[PDB]
């Protein structure tokens, strides 16, 4: 959408996936994985909690009774009253339908913001070892045992480690 | 050998609006606008007034229906419908006005006029259309003076009532208006008649008409009900030669109070702070489609049946 | 060899306003602020009664102007500048209450009040003030009633209605207010006058009163015009022996519709929801800049020229 | 802007181009070229109508009138309305105001987001047979003919199939 | 060798709400509510009249106190509290359309209506309670008209008011009603007593009544004033026998002008353009959380003691 | 945040730069230095000057008075203005709230892009000259002077002069 990842570069999301909001599935010599983020998910529900907290956020006001329900009120003065309670009633819907049609905007857009945060940090953690396939996979050049796909999904990946190894593979030269 | 980044999905996606997409799918949503009210007027935690039949202005001049509702104290007034505020049939001027200030007051004290009368004049007059125990009465907080004299001049007589109390005092007195020239002249006498009213703030003048009604409770004849505020340390005068329906009893509104107009039933096992007609709301939803008319700290009435707030990102199943 | 990635741009951009930036170019924006009326009255799919210079008073009353309009269906009433609303000169209480009430209904039905009166009593008072094909007449709805003996008392009398309907019904009366003591003496005879009129909730006095004013439409004579709301299955008593005028028909208004104050030609070829003083407003933008008085289901107004709505993006020429 | 390209890392729009939104242009052995880009520009348009249906949908709301025209209005009665309707539309031209400057500053901002978009979803093909120019334009490192450059637009292009031709004319070897 | 990319922080950072945080921290915030008001009323720039102690209703009828408001030109007219319109006690009919009227107006012209009178009027009738440079006195747009010879008849006698000016005016009469028979009888005799007042718009009919009441301003006795407008080339007329309160002058209102009701000091050093009852408000802000009730042009008013916009982006310390 | 970079990949913020918003540190044989940038430091200073500039525009709306001071309202008619009153002023409080919140909100986020859009700029200024930090440092591979980060920092690196030589020492042979 805004930001390219859900509904984009990111071709559907995982129904298989009630751990979170986000998450890894990885391949390897061993086999297939799949981890939810932690900080990437709370990031986004925190969020939502804070629009849920402003909404319900309770400014009264005690009104009192300006139409009897049980007697006659004078046709004039009732039909200003009339007036003002519907001109005051299409100013409150029509906010009503601005606030949800805006929050919603923005709801949606800070969700992907979420995703790509997470993929742009894990890209720039395996700098020079993998590649982007353009689906929101990374290719990586050198082997990834569970010990190192954790690391990556834990944020301790050390590039240093896999670059010569991963050089080699990507170049094919030297 | 690969990592893949990606999001959760579901199966059963929700329709929310976004400023671009009418029908926008998203993991989760949850409601704006309360739609579901209570069927109760929920009275947990407020001394509350349950006025029945009584009508708020029946509470000041005394009608047999608003007997235990004379005195009191709330800080909830709540009014139904078809309430009586008259026995012998009449109308109060300004009414509205009247009830609503009723209807906004904590509470009503009950203070004796003190006022006085020659043997010449029958004070305890009554009618059929106002029944105690099965028997003629009269509106309690008023005195319908009739000449002792069946036929005879009504005396030209005075009755001036003294606020010595530190709030203003609401006094409420009453105009006959007879459905004959006999029935006039039987209760008052022949003579022209003439009834005066004075404040330091209000005076006027009212003069009873003869004249050919429909019957309502048994009575063509009418009572005009009139009404002021007798500021503290004022005195308010009558000047009358038949034909007032004097107050034996004063008002004084105390404090503030929560006027509900409903018939609907008293819970008091639950709380709230909204109701209208059908009942009670409780709700922290800012919205709400239940009724533009509303009383207490009630949530903004919309035109919707629902606004639905996404709590989740965009559906994308697969 | 390289492949660029670009946006479109255009010669002349627009101008809108965001957030951050006041004086932004855009590529395209559209108007959102409706400046543009229609000069007439778009009556398309509507039965509509345009009034002419019948005032809608006079649809009660019966005033010559309104003769084709004392009944009828519709579901937009249309008054013009001007309107008649009285012959006889005279005034209605509460004329603006009124005047909406018949405004905003969807017809209007007349019933007869089947008054009879006694010899003594010439009922068909006439003056040159209603002229009608030609001869003096009078409010069609009404009748003047005087003395049928120049001079001579008017008899005392009494009238009632019966509402025998399921709706309630729009009583109208007048109390004619004469300009001279020889005219009152002449009409109704040398007696004290006394007008009551009482329903089961309604009741209310009044005295003819002579008084020096100049002449509206030739005539210092005055009529005050008095209404109230007769509920079905109640009665409505007038008792009286001089002035009354007196209602010969009763007035029911009928459903709703949509009242329109323009003096702008009607046009059945355009539709239209949306109308003001200089005639009609099609958009289906959300703001008008047109005026702040409209009825029907309107833009609402704002007090700006233009708000452009940025329907491209940024323009970035070079 | 809120995505650095349009007004942005992109110098200019191009007046040239009357066929769409978004789109390429190109440089080769054969010559030049130019194309739009259909599904970025539909993104964009589809949310502009999004927006300019909301705006045009209508309440239902039918005012009666509360002022008579052509007589007299009750003159406590009359400011009351006055102070009323003046009141109701102070709050209409706020959100008037409000609304056309929020949802523009949305559009100009969502614009340039479709267009980082397609440029992101271009460099992510090229992977590693291509360099950014810093002006939106990649630098391509083999032989890319009319079909070749069409199959990049087109969104077919195999980066595989040039990879190693590539690599090597970045290195700068044989 | 490395470059780093960064941006600013503050020690001292600034809480500020968002949509999805209620205590996010940035560089630098501003306020938007105003919560300093001015205690004076900041005069600068315009033609204002501070009445003081005389009332608006007092600058038609022409209280002593208002000796020095009686006619004048104004775009600012400033009431204080406690101000007298009434030196011999009453009061006025729709007072308060009547001092909205006056307030909203920017200046009076006073006009004569030539009034005269027969020899058995003493059209000088003077109070103790009106006193005016040492001595009895009376309102002086009007004249209490009384029978020269005390107990006598007052005559039957008519004036009208001819309006040959271009634009509407405002007439005033008051209705005297006396405390006792024998002070009615003194003044005006024994005859009943009945004022008629007719224009082409206007017609009522007012009843002198004797009645009790308090003293005010040692005056058990009231005057009623009563009002409207007489329409350019219309006339009005006054048919009378004793109680009418006669117009010497009528009033004519001129253009617009700023009602202030406030009892805070003038400043006429300061400039302003909104105001109220504490005084004066000037702002950029479009919020202000000092008075619901304030007139000119004002920020609007919300319940919040402070909403911050923020200047700065996320305050991110270390 | 939205855009990943303030109180996200970002650690945090200087509090030693006080000459401007957005600005570089950076590191050579000299020693190290700081720099603040202009451009985006007015880019979105100048945004900040627009929404103020927005909240201080004034409407020409008069209003005289419905309710007196010092004399006694009409009990019913009193209850209404009341009721308009307090209802108008629930719409501004309701009004002023969100302005807020929806202003501050789009204020962070547009700084956040600010820095985002600045560093983009320089990943491209350098592009295979040097490799990202993951804290939005550049590891540049060759010598680079103060004269050499001045024209980083001013917009005039040309890429091309180091390439040869940080190539190599990216790839690690010589
Ligand atoms: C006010 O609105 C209600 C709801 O439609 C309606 O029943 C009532 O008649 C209206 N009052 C007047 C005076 O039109
Ligand atoms: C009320 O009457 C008492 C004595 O009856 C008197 O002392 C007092 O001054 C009166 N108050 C007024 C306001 O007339
Ligand atoms: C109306 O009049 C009829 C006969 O005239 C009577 O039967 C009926 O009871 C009356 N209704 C009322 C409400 O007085
Ligand atoms: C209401 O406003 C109109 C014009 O806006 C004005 O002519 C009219 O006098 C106002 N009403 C009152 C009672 O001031
Ligand atoms: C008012 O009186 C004058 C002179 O008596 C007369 O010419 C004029 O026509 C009168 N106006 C009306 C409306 O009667
Ligand atoms: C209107 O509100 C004010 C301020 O709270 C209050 O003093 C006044 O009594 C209210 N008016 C009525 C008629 O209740």
């Amino acid at each position: 959408g805004l930001f390219g990842a859900i509904a984009g570069f990111l071709e559907n999301g995982w129904e298989g996936m009630v751990d979170g909001w986000y998450g890894f599935r990885h391949q390897n010599a061993q086999g297939t994985g799949q981890a939810a983020d932690y900080k990437s998910t709370q990031a986004a529900i925190d969020q939502i909690t804070g629009k849920l907290n402003r909404l319900v956020e309770k400014t009264n006001t005690e009104f009192e009774s300006i139409e009897s329900e049980f007697s006659e009120i004078e046709h004039q003065i009732g039909n200003v009253i009339n007036w003002t309670k519907d001109s005051i009633t299409d100013i409150w819907t029509y906010q009503a339908e601005l606030l949800v049609a805006m929050e919603n905007q923005h709801t949606i857009d800070m969700a992907d913001s979420e995703m790509l945060n997470l993929y742009e940090r894990v890209r720039k953690q395996l700098r020079q070892n993998a590649e982007e396939d353009g689906k929101g996979c990374f290719e990586i050049y050198h082997a990834c045992d569970d010990s190192c796909m954790e690391s990556i999904r834990n944020n301790t990946y050390d590039h240093s480690q896999y670059r010569e190894e991963a050089l080699l593979n990507r170049l094919n030269i030297n | 050998d690969k990592i893949c980044l990606g999001h959760h999905a579901v199966a059963n996606g929700t329709i929310v609006k976004t400023l671009t997409n009418e029908q926008e799918e998203v993991t989760n949503a949850t409601e704006t606008v309360e739609s579901t009210g209570i069927n109760r007027l929920c009275m947990k935690g407020r001394k509350h007034k349950d006025l029945g039949n009584c009508h708020p202005i029946g509470m000041l001049i005394g009608t047999p229906a608003c007997d235990l509702h004379l005195t009191g104290m709330w800080d909830t007034l709540i009014e139904r419908e078809n309430a009586i505020a008259y026995c012998y049939p009449g109308a109060t001027v300004n009414v509205e006005a009247l009830r609503q200030k009723i209807m906004e007051s904590g509470g009503i004290n009950k203070i004796s006029t003190g006022f006085t009368y020659g043997s010449s004049i029958n004070s305890a007059g009554t009618t059929r259309a106002c029944m105690r125990n099965g028997g003629n009465s009269f509106y309690a907080e008023l005195k319908w003076l009739v000449s002792k004299s069946k036929g005879q001049n009504f005396p030209q007589t005075t009755n001036t009532y003294r606020n010595t109390d530190t709030a203003e005092h609401l006094i409420m007195w009453g105009i006959h208006h007879p459905s004959s020239t006999q029935e006039k002249n039987d209760l008052y006498g022949t003579q022209s008649i003439s009834i005066s009213v004075g404040s330091s703030t209000y005076r006027n003048n009212f003069v009873p008409v003869v004249g050919a009604r429909p019957q309502v409770n048994g009575q063509s004849g009418r009572i005009d009900f009139h009404w002021t505020l007798v500021q503290p340390g004022d005195n308010i005068t009558f000047s009358h030669n038949g034909g007032l329906i004097a107050p034996s009893r004063v008002s004084k509104l105390i404090g503030r109070g929560l006027g509900i107009q409903s018939d609907a039933p008293i819970d008091n096992n639950c709380e709230s702070k909204c109701f209208w007609r059908g009942g009670s709301i409780n709700t922290r939803l800012p919205f709400q489609n239940l009724s533009p008319r509303t009383v207490g700290q009630c949530p903004k009435y919309v035109n919707r049946r629902s606004l639905m707030l996404a709590t989740g990102m965009r559906n994308v199943p697969e």
